[PDB]
């Protein structure tokens, strides 16, 4: 199964994962893919942010799902 | 298109209406990333 990540810059990313993949893994893939800071980028689906550690089945993440990637940003 | 509406449009296609995205953006200072971050943490 593959996922379509959407950056807030207008870039589409197609990643290849399994039914046993995890969020944390997706982030690393994107980092080695383009270079988006892992400590900033965050996975989102249906509005709900995918908590790092859990799998894709815990969020009913279907196939070819439209995932989003938003940075943590700084405002302290 | 207009930036103000452009942000609300992109945000409307994530999981929330244009209304929620509108308030989020404005307050966050019409910032897109901050808006999404609002719907993420801010509640």
């Amino acid at each position: 199964m593959q996922i379509f990540v959407k950056t807030l810059t207008g870039k589409t990313i197609t990643l290849e994962v399994e039914s046993s993949d995890t969020i944390d893994n997706v982030k690393s893939k994107i980092q080695d893919k383009e270079g988006i800071p892992p400590d900033q980028q965050r996975l989102i689906f249906a509005g709900k942010q995918l908590e790092d550690g859990r799998t894709l089945s815990d969020y009913n993440i279907q196939k070819e799902s439209t995932l989003h990637l938003v940075l943590r940003l700084r405002g302290g | 298109t207009t930036p103000k509406s452009l942000a609300v449009e992109e945000l409307s296609g994530m999981g929330f209406t244009e209304e929620e995205a509108h308030n989020a953006l404005e307050k966050c200072n019409w910032d897109l990333e901050a808006a999404t971050n609002f719907l993420l943490d801010s509640a």
